[PDB]
């Protein structure tokens, strides 16, 4: 489970400006907003030099290209996908795994991208944020807090592993119909 | 609470956002997207209209949001649009970040009858809140009629919030009642006044002064004096009383484009411990009876 | 998304119970009203009285009526009160019984004095609008630069009319 | 938005002192504070323990 974690595994980020315009502007209509604010984030990774990664959320009305926009990005910036459905979901423990000592013990989710994508900037894309349960022994919204904090991230970690992740370069999308719903810290 | 001691840290009046973007914000952003001052440039002026219009609220967080943004565009602009340096102007601003939002500094100027402003120490700082009144029911349904006008409160209040509007609501009765017994009007006239919630709770009872300039103001009709405000809880009799978030307050008036203020006098030294720039161009006023309050608000 | 929700009114009892009758018009709420809806709610209803009563004297309807309204659910929460000029005009259309202009809608939040203030979502109102088909719009003024940042053609053919107090909408959903 | 926390860093950088942040807005489980048993395999010790290991020093900024 460790070893097959990346590490300094950077995977290659496309930089021509033109290039993904190019692309976006096939891949979708309009949308103008969006394909702004993205190459506004590829001249700051450009001009930084070194890759980097923030947090966005895109909020609206269902099946409007939230996916396939994200789906978009993560081709024109030649980086990794990925998703995670969040919505109806209390125990952490699948974001954060189990103590690894528990009968039949797995990692967070988040291990599960990490794998598969195999990939140390990759992009995840969260469905759904705003219907999270947050109920009894539940309340994750600490944990995706801690995901998302700008700077808790590069040392997150899990249950089931107890070792820190760095995570500034990752991108992170977040989607969810409606914006008053997510918990203001969010 | 008590175990340690708490020191105030409170909000930062137009001068100050000015001077912290400039020395502090600009920079650190320009940092956070690898640029250059000779690359971006942002005149003075272009972040006074920024805080004037584009954020409003004692905290600068949103204000930092705004120049990031317009940050960003510049160096998209850098990198791929054919400008090798960028110069911010009041201009080029609306391109940058889009149209104004804060287009009004106050709810209104006019304050008709029966409407007055207040100061309230919200948890997110200080706001001014417009406390209006109105009849729901006819003033004169039988002129032989005799029974009390009812009074109804809006705004989520608390039981020591309704029972500070019961106080104000007999104090301003019975100063009508001296001041003008011919008018009967806030005595035999249902009445509906609305206080916009958002106050913290302890600070909900500043407002008494705000109600009973209000009722006060729709019984005669004066409309209260425009640019005033005022803050203060009632004693039942007249007095004020103290109140706290003084300087929260003041750096809300002042932001509001606020001239002539009311405070009880008992604060009068927490106004006098704040800077000068802060007090600058303040009709403050200090008082300690409402009839005070009833003099200024109405010169008459 | 956006969507076009008809606010409704009736009288669910004898205007007339007593022509010297003294009591106060009742008012009930339905769709599943949060609690800021309801003080919204009663906000719009004492301001409808009060304009009635500015207006028309001669017309107690309001003020001696138990009327029931329905505003169908759907909004969040945070948008809930943007109804309030909704609910107001529907009021006033029952009072003097003139239904409103035609194709017609409207969005606003009433201050227990007829000032209206800015609301959100702008754009999917102005595009649930237009796929309903009504030609005349009605907004506060604050929200005005929101409404031109929207392309030509999702403008085109809607004649807006920008409002800052409630005495401009009655002009409009009542020309004569 | 006053930079509480920036005046924080400030403190910590000027006194040659450590620094270190803590959350517990919303937060019900006294553990954080207190650890584990130290006997449920996988159990932590609280934070402020796992900060002093970080700082490595017992007067951080808190
Ligand atoms: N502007 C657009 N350009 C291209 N395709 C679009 C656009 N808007 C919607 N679609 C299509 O509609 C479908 C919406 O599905 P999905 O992407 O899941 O929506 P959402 O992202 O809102 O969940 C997609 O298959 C997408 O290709
Ligand atoms: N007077 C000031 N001097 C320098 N920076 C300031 C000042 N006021 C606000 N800021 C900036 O605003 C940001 C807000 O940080 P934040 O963590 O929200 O502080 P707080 O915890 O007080 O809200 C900080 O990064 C800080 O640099």
């Amino acid at each position: 489970w460790l070893t097959s974690i990346p590490w300094g595994k950077y995977s290659n980020e496309n930089l021509d400006l033109a290039r993904a315009q190019a692309v976006l502007e096939e891949d979708h209509y309009g949308m103008e907003d969006v394909k702004k604010r993205i190459l506004e984030f590829i001249a700051v990774s450009q001009l930084r030099g070194s890759t980097q990664g923030k947090i966005l959320c895109f909020y609206g009305p269902p099946g409007v290209g939230k996916t396939s926009i994200a789906r978009s990005i993560a081709r024109a910036l030649n980086r990794e996908y990925f998703r995670f459905s969040v919505g109806g979901m209390t125990d952490v423990a699948e974001i954060k795994g189990h103590r690894r000592t528990y009968v039949g013990a797995m990692p967070g989710k988040i291990i599960q991208c990490l794998k598969k994508t195999k990939t140390e900037n990759p992009l995840i894309l969260i469905d759904e944020v705003d219907k999270i349960g947050r109920g009894y022994q539940g309340d994750p919204s600490s944990a995706l807090l801690e995901l998302l904090d700008p700077e808790q991230n590069a040392n997150f970690l899990d249950h089931y592993l107890d070792v820190p992740v760095d995570l500034s370069k990752v991108l992170f999308i977040c989607t969810a119909n409606v914006t008053d719903t997510i918990p203001e810290p969010l | 609470r008590d175990r340690m001691e708490m020191i105030n840290v409170s909000g930062y009046v137009a001068q100050e956002k000015l001077a912290i973007a400039e020395r502090y914000l600009v920079p650190q952003a320009r940092a956070l997207c690898g640029l250059d001052e000779s690359k971006a440039k942002l005149s003075s002026d272009v972040l006074t209209l920024l805080i004037k219009q584009y954020c409003r609220e004692s905290g600068v967080r949103n204000l930092q949001k705004q120049v990031e943004k317009v940050l960003r565009k510049s160096a998209y602009k850098i990198v791929s649009g054919e400008a090798e340096s960028v110069e911010v102007t009041p201009e080029n601003l609306q391109d940058f970040v889009g149209k104004p939002v804060f287009t009004v500094e106050r709810m209104y100027d006019v304050t008709p009858p029966g409407v007055v402003m207040g100061l309230a120490w919200t948890a997110m700082g200080g706001s001014t809140l417009f406390v209006e009144t109105s009849l729901r029911r006819p003033q004169d349904k039988d002129a032989k009629g005799d029974k009390d006008g009812s009074l109804e409160v809006t705004g989520q209040l608390g039981e020591v919030m309704k029972e500070s509007a019961r106080i104000a609501y007999t104090f301003a009765r019975a100063f009508l009642m001296q001041h003008a017994p011919a008018n009967d009007y806030l005595v035999t006239s249902h009445i509906h006044l609305h206080v916009p919630e958002g106050a913290t709770p302890k600070d909900g009872p500043s407002a008494g002064c705000t109600i009973v300039t209000a009722l006060l103001s729709l019984a005669m009709g004066r409309p209260v004096r425009q640019n005033l405000a005022m803050t203060g809880e009632v004693s039942l009799t007249g007095k004020i009383l103290p109140v706290g978030g003084i300087k929260e307050k003041t750096i809300a008036a002042k932001r509001a484009g606020v001239t002539c203020i009311v405070l009880p006098a008992e604060n009068k030294k927490d106004f006098y411990d704040l800077a000068a720039f802060i007090t600058e161009g303040l009709e403050v006023h200090f008082v300690e009876h409402y009839r005070e309050i009833f003099d200024i608000a109405f010169p008459d």
